[PDB]
């Protein structure tokens, strides 16, 4: 029944600073300290900091020291943090926790968590895919396209004349290191259904408007 | 506590007034 | 080393995050659960001063009862601001104790002195993050729940020979205050206390008020005259206002047949004072059923009078501030960087 | 970071541990806490100081530390259960919350299939421009973890490596997907690459050629 709310900007460019909020309604901010935990999708966590309540006594991760500051505007409830020339490997979602830190026993728990915020960091500017095909792999076949170097969200697909429309899937985007999404969607198939039954995906993105008639060997 | 209440209401007895907290007493 | 500072307390709590009990209700929202490990580092040829009248937590765990009760207890016809009939329900109360700490940077400086009155030098001496658990229990006259002095009966006051201080007396054997109110008139209680139990210590009290006036005759009387919360005994219990009159308690025939267990007239008011402000209030003609705390007595406050061969003594109590520094006597905050 | 093996799963009904291989600087000092996140919300509160529920938490969960390592045990496994798990100790080496690596719980379900693995080489199209993208394909996998490591000449490639976390098939089996982007002339000067994947704790390697 402990409330925390983060804001952002959700999409940042990269060698800017990064500039979340976390609001907590209902007092209490002076009297605890409270962390901010980032994860990069699809992987681990990482606390990255806390701040006492009054304080302003702060403890910082190492390899984020340098870069990152925690602060508390108490009277508009708020404790929020800045990250300074922010990079591609940044780009993760944050939250803000309440924390219980005693100091001489351990004791560093997080019992409290906000919702969360994601952060996107791309220089990069609306932009179309460059369409690949794939080609056939196991004792029953599988194949399908590559979906590379777009942004922003999302795509679309299907295959042979159009001809194909169940046995596939689509994979998630992969945010290249580059600020730019890549992805595949593929169809395992058997392995007779090769040969003259040739396919071809239907890789649409709205936003900067392309679309790709894409055969398959 | 309201002191000069609390003083004058003690006086009715002979006594003083003294806030003791937001409460009245009497010596 | 450690200068004399201060800093926000943070709270640890039991409060389990389920019960609809007000003080838990609070203290899940302000406070974190409790310390697990307590350490205790005991400085060695270290002397420090403390004072129980001038330490800052005092006023901090004082700000908190008072948002706690603001929170808790609403008024049907709170008589402060003009016309408030502001919504009343039933909600439980039971007191639950809590435990202040210092963040790092700052410590809580605890004194060992075991027959420390609280002010003054303290000789042994430790280091912790939190306090002992404390129950925000609101009283005047009797301390209920507090803790007990380790082995003599402690006499505190910021100066003895000023009778405008109030007198804290710390006892060390408990006393049981069964305050009952027969369910089905309402506005009627009754609190059993054992005389052979209380007289027995009223006397090691006097013997104590004797140590520090000379051995003049130590005498108990009622209030001399005040608001009916400062006269009577006024505490609460299961969300209702018990008003306990305590004069058959302070009897000096005894300190001979005094055996019998002693009973106070209690009756509970709706139109009452306020203990946090200046003002009166009114709440809902008290809950059914049998009505009752188990309280244990552990404190008496006290005021005195102006000298020849005798002392009078008559039960004190308004600064709800002195119960918390009957409580905190023993901690100081001190920065360490 | 500490260290806790990616996936746990078992039955309805039936009792789990999770481990926290930790060290003398961390759960050799601190207390243990666990991390339920159940996808994809925030994290919440399991455990803490080493063995504590907050209040409409199942004693079916249950903490415990020995020397310098940690585990969650948890009995009368439901669906609701299903979720990745995380300890945290507090460590004095670096002065850090060291997370554990994760694990993740799968309530089953379905029999266990191991993962069918794909490795297509940079298409002649993408190499008319002086590119190449490996694309590795691990599908008709459950439980849904998958470790992916590139190889090239036998030599770790960690540079330019992507992948996407798995992802329910409409056959409720499990597929993910890794990406290797390389130069032209690195894919040319290079004999034999390897796509290979760990499922269950076990490796499926293919290879390719320019
Ligand atoms: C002081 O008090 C503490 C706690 O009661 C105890 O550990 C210690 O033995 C005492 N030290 C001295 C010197 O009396
Ligand atoms: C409590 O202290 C008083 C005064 O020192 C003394 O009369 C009495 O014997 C003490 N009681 C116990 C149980 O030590
Ligand atoms: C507390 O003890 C010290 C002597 O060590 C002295 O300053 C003071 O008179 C005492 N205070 C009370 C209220 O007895
Ligand atoms: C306490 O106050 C009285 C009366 O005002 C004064 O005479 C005396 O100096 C004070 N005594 C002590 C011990 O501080
Ligand atoms: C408290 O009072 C109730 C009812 O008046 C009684 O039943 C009970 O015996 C009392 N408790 C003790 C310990 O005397
Ligand atoms: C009061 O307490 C005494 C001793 O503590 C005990 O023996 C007895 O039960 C009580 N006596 C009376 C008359 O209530
Ligand atoms: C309490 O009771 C005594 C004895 O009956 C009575 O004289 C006195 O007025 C009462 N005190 C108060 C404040 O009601
Ligand atoms: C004080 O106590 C004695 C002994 O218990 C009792 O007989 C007497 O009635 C009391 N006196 C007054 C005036 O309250
Ligand atoms: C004091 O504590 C007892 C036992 O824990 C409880 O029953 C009672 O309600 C408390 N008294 C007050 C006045 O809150």
């Amino acid at each position: 029944e402990v409330q925390l709310v983060e804001s952002g900007p959700g999409l940042v460019k990269p060698l800017e600073t990064l500039s979340l909020t976390c609001a907590v309604p209902g007092g209490s901010i002076r009297r605890n300290y409270w962390s901010w935990i980032r994860q990069p999708p699809g992987k681990g966590l990482e606390w990255i900091g806390h701040s006492y309540g009054s304080g302003g006594s702060t403890n910082y991760n190492p390899s984020l020291e340098s870069r990152v500051t925690l602060s508390v505007d108490t009277s508009k409830n708020l404790f929020s943090l800045k990250l300074t020339s922010v990079t591609a490997a940044d780009t993760a979602v944050y939250y803000c926790a309440r924390t219980v830190w005693y100091y001489t026993s351990g004791t560093h728990y997080f019992d409290h968590w906000g919702q969360g915020v994601l952060v996107t960091v791309s220089s990069a500017s609306t932009k179309g895919p460059s369409v690949f095909p794939l080609a056939p792999s196991e004792s029953t076949a599988a194949l399908g396209c590559l979906v590379k170097d777009y942004f922003p969200e999302p795509v679309t697909v299907s295959w042979n004349s159009g001809s194909l429309t169940s046995g596939v899937h689509t994979f998630p985007a992969v945010l290249q290191s580059s600020g730019l999404y890549s992805l595949s969607s593929v169809v395992t198939v058997p392995s007779s259904s090769l040969g003259t039954q040739t396919y071809v995906c239907n890789v649409n993105h709205k936003p900067s408007n392309t679309k790709v008639d894409k055969r398959v060997e | 506590x309201n002191l000069h209440f609390c003083q004058l209401r003690c006086k009715s007895l002979g006594l003083l007034g003294r806030c003791a907290x937001t409460f009245c007493a009497c010596v | 080393v450690w200068k004399d500072a201060d800093t926000t307390l943070f709270c640890a709590s039991d409060a389990k995050a389920h019960e609809t009990e007000v003080h838990n209700v609070w203290a899940t929202h302000a406070c974190v659960p409790t310390d697990p490990n307590p350490q205790e580092i005991h400085l060695e040829n270290v002397t420090e001063n403390f004072n129980m009248w001038k330490n800052n937590m005092v006023e901090q765990m004082q700000e908190d009862v008072i948002s706690l009760w603001d929170q808790s207890l609403q008024p049907c016809v709170k008589l402060t601001g003009s016309v408030i009939k502001q919504a009343c329900p039933k909600i439980s109360f039971d007191p639950i104790p809590i435990h202040y700490c210092t963040p790092a940077g700052y410590v809580i400086l605890k004194c060992n002195d075991k027959n420390f009155n609280g002010t003054g030098p303290c000789k042994n001496v430790s280091s912790v993050q939190c306090t002992h658990g404390i129950k925000p229990v609101v009283s005047t006259q009797l301390l209920l729940n507090g803790s007990l002095a380790e082995e003599e009966i402690i006499i505190r006051s910021e100066n003895l020979t000023n009778n405008a201080k109030t007198i804290i007396v710390h006892l060390n054997k408990s006393v049981e205050i069964n305050c009952t109110r027969p369910s089905n008139d309402i506005r009627k209680a009754y609190c059993e206390i054992n005389g052979t139990k209380w007289n027995k210590v009223l006397k090691q009290v006097t013997e104590k008020l004797k140590e520090h006036f000379n051995n003049k005759t130590i005498i108990f009387q009622p209030p001399s005259g005040g608001d009916l919360e400062i006269t009577m005994h006024s505490f609460n219990c299961r969300g209702e206002f018990f008003y306990c009159n305590t004069t058959q308690l302070f009897n000096n025939t005894c300190i001979k047949g005094c055996n019998g267990t002693i009973t106070l007239p209690c009756k509970i008011k709706q139109i009452i004072n306020m203990w946090q402000g200046t003002g009166q209030a009114m709440y809902a003609p008290p809950i059914d059923g049998k009505i009752n705390c188990v309280s244990n007595i552990t404190g008496i406050l006290l005021t005195r009078d102006g000298n020849t061969s005798n002392e009078t003594f008559r039960p004190g109590g308004g600064n709800i501030k002195d119960n918390w520094r009957s409580e905190l006597y023993k901690y100081k905050v001190v920065q360490i960087e | 970071v500490l260290t806790q093996p990616p996936s746990v799963s078992a039955a309805p009904g039936q009792k789990v541990t999770i481990s926290c291989s930790g060290s003398s600087s961390n759960i050799g000092r601190s207390y243990v806490s666990w991390y339920q996140q159940v996808p994809g919300a925030a994290p919440k509160l399991l455990i803490y100081d080493t063995n504590k529920r907050p209040s409409g938490v199942s004693d079916r969960f249950s903490g415990s530390k020995s020397g310098s390592s940690a585990s969650l045990a948890i009995t009368g496994l439901q669906t609701g259960d299903e979720a990745d798990y995380y300890c945290g100790a507090w460590d004095g080496s670096l002065n850090v919350h060291i997370f554990g690596s994760g694990t993740k719980l799968t309530v089953l379900g379905q029999p266990k299939a191991s993962p069918l693995v794909t490795l297509f080489p940079p298409s002649s199209e993408e190499l008319q421009a002086n590119k190449a993208t490996l694309v590795c394909l691990i599908s008709d996998f459950y439980p849904g973890v998958v470790k992916v490591a590139w190889k090239a000449d036998g030599n770790s490639v960690n540079t330019g490596v992507e992948t996407t976390t798995p992802s329910k098939q409409s056959n409720n089996k499990y597929a993910a997907s890794s990406y290797l982007s390389l130069t032209s002339d690195q894919w040319k000067s290079h004999k034999s690459y390897s796509c290979q994947v760990t499922h269950e704790g076990s490796t499926v390697e293919k290879t390719v050629a320019p």
